[PDB]
């Protein structure tokens, strides 16, 4: 997943 | 939630969490970030789930088995039901993995099925075979069999990810895009969606039909979309926020560690912060320009002086502490920064750019105080060290994601967190045809290395190939690695259940409880  | 003996719980069992930005979606087949996943783990439950120490554990499946890592059989619990009292069957999973795979769904995670190597995944994605061809089968209502093209020993590990969560045939087919509206949604996790107000809050409430309802303590959880880490921290301080998002403002962090030090949690996190280069656009399609930027960045200053929150300077994509990674530190990393700078000056010159006739480009970041602070620092260092002119631009989380995928950028702030604890969680993202490949990096050599990891005779052989695969990315300077994250957030004293011991930070609100205070 891509982290904010 | 497993409430200890000493513990005397509060009356109101409610929680407020900052979720960092407004989510892309609530549809499990349309998401890819951390924020989206936070909420999804609360609403939809797949085959397996992570326990409080981040280990795969029984979710909807009670027991499972494999025949040589190639055929996997899941035994679904008979008491699993949807939000509406309907049972969760093998058929729900059949339909859901098919929809995920379906080119029409256009999921940013369609490639997840490829990572697990489910029979026929290639052709489906390619559109040569219908999604109906997927190597998944409902043996009966409570038996879900998965057929793979190769032996994948860590297969079960992937299954706690939201993309492989079931979705309701009924709501989906009846409402389409509007299926996730509160009035129409059907969920199977510990919670149900009570309310959703765009750019304000998402409110979840206990799902009484959840099979594990007797162990759910928190009756209501509110997720906020605050992108300003400073605001988050203020509002937590006010006492409006129980658990902030795990992005700490560089400004206040030091302050915090001294005034409210038991509320500051800083744990190892399996994520890498990096600057992603669009590999397909000139002049970024040249390895010399890519390498110069990788080299001219001063990790020392950024990690240790600018940020200073405990992150580790990075030399790889895959964090060296991931389960099964045996990485080799590249020689450039072992040099002096001035040695790296000189090298860097040279590569760019060779490429045709000097401080006299410089390179200019855009540095994209998702709106954030933390990310803005950093990009400024980075643009400064590259100016200083390389004579390049960087133009800063910021976008909203969901816009930012879309740009990346579209390739309408130069250089972008990026981050990738593992979905499972194994090197392929990072590596698969760099596969040329990968749906998560936002670097727009395409290496047949890289592809072959990864592909080979599933054709090996043993485990050692596997890890050498993963080290070889990282050397290739680094060779190509696909990206600019910056740091290996720490998981740093503020948690109020009365929130029980937050160990900080899962390197994946796969928190489930059904696992926390409020203590009397």
């Amino acid at each position: 997943v891509k982290p904010g | 939630a497993d409430v200890p003996a000493g513990v005397q719980l509060a009356d109101k069992q409610t929680l407020v969490r900052n979720n960092g930005s407004e989510v892309q979606s609530l549809d499990p087949h349309k998401i890819e970030g951390v924020p989206e996943s936070n909420v999804s783990r609360d609403l939809f439950e797949g085959l397996l789930i992570s326990d409080v120490e981040g280990h795969p554990s029984p979710g909807v499946a009670e027991k499972w088995e494999n025949k040589d890592f190639k055929v996997w059989t899941f035994h679904l619990r008979e008491n699993a039901k949807w939000s509406d009292g309907t049972p969760v069957t093998a058929h729900d999973f059949v339909y859901s993995w098919q929809r995920l795979a379906d080119p029409n769904t256009a999921s940013p995670y369609a490639s997840y099925l490829q990572y697990g190597h489910i029979a026929n995944i290639d052709d489906i994605i390619a559109g040569k075979k219908p999604a109906t061809d997927l190597g998944v089968k409902a043996l009966d209502d409570h038996t879900f069999e998965v057929t793979l093209s190769e032996p994948v020993p860590y297969f079960y590990k992937l299954l706690v990810h939201p993309s492989v969560s079931p979705v309701p045939k009924s709501a989906v087919e009846k409402f389409g895009d509007k299926w996730t509206q509160p009035a129409n949604i059907v969920t199977n996790g510990a919670y149900k969606l009570k309310n959703w107000v765009v750019n304000e809050r998402i409110v979840l409430e206990r799902n009484p039909q959840y099979w594990d309802n007797a162990k759910t303590v928190i009756n209501q959880v509110t997720y906020l979309p605050i992108s300003s880490e400073v605001t988050d921290v203020n509002r937590y301080r006010s006492g409006e926020i129980d658990m902030t998002y795990n992005n700490m403002p560089i400004e206040l962090f030091q302050k915090l560690k001294k005034e409210i030090p038991n509320e500051v949690r800083v744990d190892p996190y399996l994520c890498t912060y990096y600057y992603e280069i669009n590999n397909q656009k000139a002049p970024f399609n040249d390895v010399r320009v890519r390498t110069a930027l990788k080299l001219a960045l001063d990790r020392d200053i950024i990690v240790n002086k600018v940020k200073n929150q405990g992150d580790l300077p990075a030399y790889s994509y895959t964090p060296p502490y991931t389960d099964g990674a045996k990485l080799v530190e590249p020689e450039w990393f072992k040099w002096s920064q001035q040695k790296r700078n000189e090298e860097a000056k040279k590569l760019l010159a060779e490429a045709g750019f000097t401080a006299d006739k410089p390179l200019t480009f855009d540095l994209l970041y998702n709106t954030s105080d933390l990310h803005k602070k950093l990009a400024i620092a980075v643009a400064s260092i590259w100016k200083k060290n390389l004579g390049v002119n960087v133009n800063l631009e910021n976008q909203e989380w969901k816009t930012f994601l879309d740009t990346r995928h579209q390739g309408t950028f130069d250089v972008a702030r990026a981050g990738w967190c593992a979905d499972y604890n194994e090197p392929t969680s990072f590596l698969n993202t760099m596969l040329s045809d990968s749906s998560n490949n936002t670097a727009h990096y395409k290496s047949p050599a890289f592809d072959k290395l990864i592909a080979d990891t599933l054709k090996v005779a043993d485990d050692t052989q596997r890890s050498e190939l993963y080290a070889k695969a990282e050397q290739q990315l680094d060779k190509d300077s696909a990206i600019v690695p910056v740091y290996y994250y720490v998981n740093a957030r503020l948690v109020k004293p009365w929130v029980g259940g937050y160990t900080g011991k899962d390197p994946l930070d796969n928190i489930y609100v059904k696992n926390l409880y409020i203590i009397k205070h």
